[PDB]
């Protein structure tokens, strides 16, 4: 019945963040993206159908091709806090998890909310980055609809190549918004681009350039 | 500086409708003022068709200045430029 | 006038038994929307019942305060919106619980009631009365309030390869609501479309939006029979999303660009 | 009959051709429209061709199947909407007529050329000069208003 | 009657607001689509 939505939801919340870890250019096992929906029930769950999110955690690391592209890209580690509000408290922890660990980067999936407060404790935990989502905005992943085209974030070679080709200073490329949903879903930081190739009735195919406030 | 070298010129080798408008007037304005004239000299008296007389046979002694967005420019003689 | 366009999943687009399933499970449905009446009794012994059209209800039925809060649900809406008593009082006991006390009536009844008790206070129940018209959702996705069973003729070619027409159905809504609606299984995630691009931003991001805005202009001058040319549509909006949120075009826009004052002044 | 070497390339033509039909139909114009605004109109400038040249009657041409395939496939290397040598440029200058290409090699395919329009010699390299003028001419002007 | 007479102001009121929102908008000779201050609105005028 309604346990059953539950776990539902969660485990397709599930599927997306590897797809985000994937496009990202993080390494994830061809049986761990597949895996169904029957044996995530199996091994998430207790005897009274309840799931524990503390064991749903993973470590990924880069690809040789990313690694290849991009030689700043480090280890992510992906948490599903257990408290529905997210205080405080829990915080303090998982800033301390991180860095006694040494991850490069961690994403926080939450239940329902997260205090003003508490959303001051992301950026005091530097050169680690924070990312935090809600739980609801990832039951879909949105780069599968039909209106949002392939993002392709360009290296700092690639970049640096085409501003000379436009002879252009990097204030003058359009724009898109730290949390705009398609930015945060990879990660983006001030100054990256991305590169954006999408469907045009005019000419069959056009890339888009668009740099990261 | 600015000045971009003659083999690594970039822009289109056709002269555009603004640039041929502005070519054919000022020339015409400088005969009206008596620069000395580089064709035979017919029938023809007007000085737009003096004007448009020189241009059909690419003898025009003018260069185009193309600014660039960056404010580099490519300068490009009348002479070269292809006219349809 | 907000509305959504939701695509369905084509196993469930071809069936028309299935996709009304989808209907009834996304409509928003209030208690508001299927009470009939609502009725506040001195009922001062908890064991009966001075009301006798209630009196073989609630003696077999059994077998705190003295006020009784009395109502009715309306048989017609009930059965058009597939509701039982059961799961309307499922849905009161998670935000009230132990509080107040429900019990149903039979559906083979003349009359559905539901009573309720707590366990000064005249004014009290006048506003928890309103306090639960105005809160208690039965199910449905809020901001949906009508949901449109309509027919999508779309092309698609044959397995000759000849491209031939093909009737699915499909769903339209009234108010706003796209992240909600995305995720409700049976809808083809994929598709969702919206006619508020503003909301499309915050779900959907810039690019998306692009995509959007540019439906909306084209469906307007298409619609009385002209036609301009792609570039020229498509200019503008590239002008409406280059700052990555949308800027419109008025004051409050247009002179929040870094332009000179001269020229900002002329408007 | 028989020439494998020759059936190398209208294999090569084929498959091309394939590629283009799936991804237009697949990517581009879903659902299936196929009249679209282009530039460079080809259906006229073809039977002009056939006037200037008196392209009728039964007569067998000379004009042989590698001049065709790779007269064609030169062209669209032609088509230049920005120049530079630029690894970016070439990039972008391929994207900028992608749809364009599509539309000459469904006009110029080797049937067409040889049984519906019936060109000779003469008419087809004219033909591939007049497509290639054209094109330049209705590139938007440098300092346009738009 | 009343209705030429009145949304005639209407759309006269639109148009305004759109020269003004694009009257500086440019074509360059690399074939990018500017504004005045050299922001890019489309790498490729039409995208064609």
């Amino acid at each position: 019945e309604d346990n059953n939505r539950i776990i539902s939801r969660l485990w397709r919340s599930f599927r997306t963040v590897k797809e985000m870890a994937a496009d990202r250019g993080y390494f994830i096992s061809q049986e761990e993206m597949d895996q169904s929906l029957e044996e995530f029930r199996s091994k998430i769950c207790d005897s009274m159908g309840n799931p524990q999110r503390k064991l749903m955690s993973f470590l990924a690391n880069p690809t040789p091709e990313a690694l290849e592209k991009y030689s700043d890209l480090g280890t992510l580690w992906v948490e599903f806090c257990d408290e529905p509000s997210v205080g405080i408290k829990t915080m303090r922890n998982f800033c301390l998890r991180i860095q006694e660990k040494n991850f490069s980067t961690g994403i926080f999936i939450y239940q329902n909310n997260i205090t003003p407060s508490a959303n001051k404790m992301i950026p005091t935990v530097s050169p680690a980055i924070i990312e935090t989502f809600q739980e609801s905005d990832l039951v879909v992943n949105i780069t599968h609809h039909e209106l949002v085209p392939k993002h392709i974030r360009l290296s700092d070679g690639e970049k640096s190549q085409l501003l000379q080709r436009y002879k252009l200073k990097e204030s003058q490329l359009p724009r898109i918004q730290r949390e705009d949903p398609v930015a945060r879903y990879l990660g983006l930081k001030r100054g990256q681009v991305v590169k954006i190739i999408r469907r045009s009735e005019t000419s069959g195919r056009y890339a888009s350039y668009r740099i990261c406030l | 500086e600015l000045a971009i070298l003659k083999e690594e010129r970039t822009t289109t080798p056709y002269l555009t409708k603004y640039e041929r408008a502005r070519i054919l007037g000022t020339r015409a304005l400088q005969i009206s003022m008596n620069a000395p004239v580089l064709v035979d000299i017919e029938g023809e008296t007007d000085p737009l068709q003096i004007a448009m007389k020189e241009l059909s046979q690419r003898k025009i002694p003018l260069v185009i200045r193309r600014y660039l967005p960056d404010g580099s420019y490519e300068d490009w003689g009348c002479d070269e430029l292809i006219v349809d | 006038t907000p509305a959504l366009t939701v695509y369905l999943d084509r196993e469930i687009a071809l069936d028309i038994e299935k996709a009304k399933v989808i209907q009834s499970s996304i409509e928003y449905t209030t208690l508001k929307n299927v009470t009939s009446a609502t009725e506040i009794y001195y009922d001062p012994d908890p064991t009966s019942t001075v009301i006798e059209e209630d009196f073989d209800t609630v003696e077999a039925y059994f077998s705190q305060s003295p006020w009784l809060l009395r109502l009715e649900l309306d048989r017609a809406r009930m059965l058009d919106k597939q509701l039982t008593m059961n799961q309307v009082a499922d849905k009161i006991s998670e935000v009230f619980s132990d509080d107040l006390f429900v019990m149903w009536s039979e559906d083979n009844a003349d009359k559905l009631i539901i009573r309720c008790r707590v366990i000064e206070e005249d004014q009290m129940l006048k506003r928890i009365e309103a306090h639960m018209l105005d809160l208690i959702a039965l199910r449905g996705i809020p901001g949906i309030s009508k949901v449109y069973m309509v027919k999508h003729k779309v092309s698609v070619p044959d397995e000759s390869g000849e491209y031939k027409n093909e009737e699915l159905w499909a769903l339209e809504t009234d108010g706003i609501n796209l992240a909600e609606v995305m995720a409700v299984p049976g809808v083809d995630s994929s598709r969702t479309y919206s006619n508020s691009f503003v909301e499309i931003l915050s779900v959907l991001g810039i690019e998306a939006t692009r995509s959007s805005l540019y439906k909306e202009i084209l469906n307007v001058i298409a619609f009385d029979g002209s036609y301009v040319n792609y570039r020229h549509m498509a200019l503008l909006v590239d002008v409406m999303t280059s700052r990555g949120y949308l800027m419109a075009i008025t004051r409050h826009g247009i002179n929040r660009a870094d332009t000179g004052a001269l020229m900002r002044c002329s408007f | 009959l028989g020439d494998v070497e020759l059936q190398k390339e209208l294999n090569s033509e084929y498959e091309q051709l394939v590629s283009d039909r799936k991804f237009l139909r697949e990517i581009v114009f879903v659902n299936g429209d196929h009249n679209w605004p282009l530039p460079v109109n080809l259906r006229r400038i073809i039977q002009n061709a056939q006037q200037i040249f008196h392209l009728d009657r039964a007569k067998a041409s000379d004009l042989t199947i590698p001049e065709i395939i790779h007269g064609v496939r030169d062209l669209c290397k032609k088509l230049f909407v920005l120049r530079g040598e630029n690894e970016l440029i070439k990039e972008a200058q391929q994207n900028a007529t992608s749809l364009f290409q599509c539309l000459v090699r469904a006009r110029l395919a080797t049937r067409r050329i040889l049984e519906e329009f019936r060109l000779n010699r003469d008419a087809f390299e004219w033909v591939l000069g007049t497509i290639e003028a054209q094109f330049q001419r209705s590139l938007v002007h440098p300092g346009e208003m738009v | 009657l009343i209705d030429t007479a009145v949304k005639t102001a209407e759309t006269g009121y639109i148009q305004r607001r759109l020269v003004k929102a694009l009257e500086d908008i440019m074509v360059h000779y690399d074939g990018t689509t500017r504004n005045s201050l050299g922001d890019i609105i489309q790498f490729l005028y039409g995208e064609d």
